């Protein structure tokens, strides 16, 4: 899923 | 009477990061990079971690985060990097960064992109796809060398080293890491991945290729051990 991060700002968290 | 050394990075992140045109950075900045040098893995709660020699299995992240503080001027927290891994290439786009190694040794490769053509006769290995080809763009490697603990902060800007990789040698590393101002994908603030191409001494040009996450990347949360950065 993607989360907008602050720490790698769009992610792809898995 | 006297605050957790990590509480007082977090303050004067804080007053640091509230660009080089204000007045008091440099000295600010300074100050930072003395507290930064100070920081060891155990103010921190952190043990280091050793190799496991065992085969990383397909569900866990090669690199996790510990978020210690975050305001809309800094982000602070710990990326934890797992034995034989990478944080691919990236940019930071108009920010400043810090980087503290707490345990263990990365290599960091430090690059920026040149704001140009392909030449037409230029060749890369593997091979691009026409649409590859179309985008790449020219970029500088700056320097590519191995931080421990006793290495002190490195540092990137808007416009040096924005972009970098990093790569955990011989075993699990960690580090502290600073963004100011963090990333804001819906401000128009976002991470770019890249691929340097190999064609067929520094600084020398080098092609950079923007470039998806990899699949075998990414990063998850974990509790922060620590004495906490408090308003
Ligand atoms: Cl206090
Ligand atoms: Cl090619
Ligand atoms: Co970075």
């Amino acid at each position: 899923y993607i989360v907008k991060t602050f720490w790698s700002g769009s992610h792809r968290q898995c | 009477n006297m605050a957790s050394l990590i509480q007082r990075i977090a303050r004067q992140a804080s007053l640091t990061f509230r660009a080089p045109m204000q007045p008091g950075f440099p000295e600010n900045l300074s100050k930072l990079k003395s507290l930064l040098t100070q920081l060891r893995a155990e103010d921190l709660n952190i043990a280091p971690r050793k190799a496991t020699l065992q085969p990383l299995p397909p569900n866990l992240p090669p690199v996790t985060y510990m978020h210690i503080y975050e305001t809309d001027g800094f982000s602070l927290g710990v990326f934890l990097l797992k034995s034989g891994t990478s944080i691919p290439l990236h940019d930071h786009p108009g920010m400043h960064g810090m980087l503290k190694v707490l345990y263990g040794t990365v290599r960091i490769s430090c690059m920026d992109k040149l704001d140009r053509a392909l030449p037409p006769e230029q060749q890369f290995e593997p091979p691009l796809q026409p649409r590859e080809r179309e985008a790449v763009r020219p970029g500088v490697l700056r320097s590519r060398a191995e931080y421990t603990e006793a290495s002190g902060p490195c540092i990137l800007t808007p416009h040096r080293d924005n972009l970098h990789q990093i790569d955990a040698v011989e075993g699990p590393a960690a580090f502290l890491d600073i963004l100011a101002p963090p990333y804001d994908p819906d401000d128009g603030r976002d991470c770019h991945y890249y691929r340097v191409l190999e064609p067929v001494d520094l600084p020398r040009e080098v092609w950079l290729l923007e470039t998806p996450q990899a699949d075998d990347f990414w990063c998850e949360g974990e509790p922060y051990p620590g004495p906490k950065v408090f308003p």
